[PDB]
């Protein structure tokens, strides 16, 4: 009674993965030099004291 | 005509320095410089403000 054929069994796994990305940036580099004759006007003390 | 060395003692020559330590501080600065009485005069603002 016990030894009889079995049955037969298909198995199938599935892995899905899905990515999305976005980056946005945006920059400003501004600078100014000036002089008058006893006046200056600069973006540091470096800078007053190169241009002269 | 005491000291030997001179190009300028920009350390030795600022009265306040209380500077922004930062890597992105924005500044100004404006000059008053004669050379022919002798005066001069210097003065630097800097800034920072960020966000996240």
């Amino acid at each position: 009674s016990l030894d009889i054929p079995v049955k037969q069994v298909q198995i199938e796994a599935r892995i899905v993965t899905v990515k999305e990305g976005n980056l946005e940036e945006l920059g400003v580099r501004w600078g100014v030099m000036s002089t008058n004759g006893s006046h200056s006007v600069g973006g540091s003390i470096e800078s007053n004291l190169w241009q002269k | 005509g005491l000291l030997a060395d001179d190009e300028f003692p920009v350390d030795e020559f600022l009265n306040v320095n209380l500077a922004s330590t930062s890597a992105n501080a924005s500044s100004i600065a404006f000059q008053v410089a004669k050379l022919g009485s002798g005066t001069l005069l210097d003065l630097e603002l800097s800034a920072l403000q960020n966000e996240s």
